[PDB]
């Protein structure tokens, strides 16, 4: 996924790269919970690439 | 050996996450 | 008895619970097919009269 994300910078107009549905929290996420905080962390570091 | 045969019994006795529950689970 | 005795799940969040529970029943088409049926019901009485 990392090298495909780096290779997708060249082909901007043909293909677009997004993060999967399954990488988000369950439904909402509820800051009360612990695992969804780390899910938010992983997502918010993955998104700018 | 008995060292494994006792450990299997301990694992048979002692057997079976922090998230909000859903109606599925 | 139902009024005097009612409890919750031990640590629930009332938006995660509903975003999980209400989701699977919103892929039905009977709520649209009854709207299709009411056309025939209303036009048949006008054709009769």
């Amino acid at each position: 996924s990392f090298r495909v994300a780096l290779a997708g910078w060249l082909y901007n107009g043909v293909v677009t790269t997004v993060i999967d549905d399954s990488s988000y929290p369950k439904d909402g996420g509820s800051v009360t919970s612990l695992e969804n905080l780390w899910d938010f962390f992983i997502l918010a570091l993955a998104l700018p690439l | 050996p008995m060292s494994t045969r006792i450990a299997e019994a301990t694992s048979a006795i002692v057997s079976k996450v922090g998230l909000p529950p859903t109606a599925s689970s | 008895v139902a009024l005097l005795s009612g409890k919750y799940p031990p640590d629930l969040v009332t938006n995660v619970w509903y975003a999980d529970a209400i989701y699977p029943m919103y892929a039905d088409t009977e709520v649209f097919s009854n709207l299709q049926r009411d056309v025939i019901t209303c036009e048949a009485v006008q054709t009769l009269v």
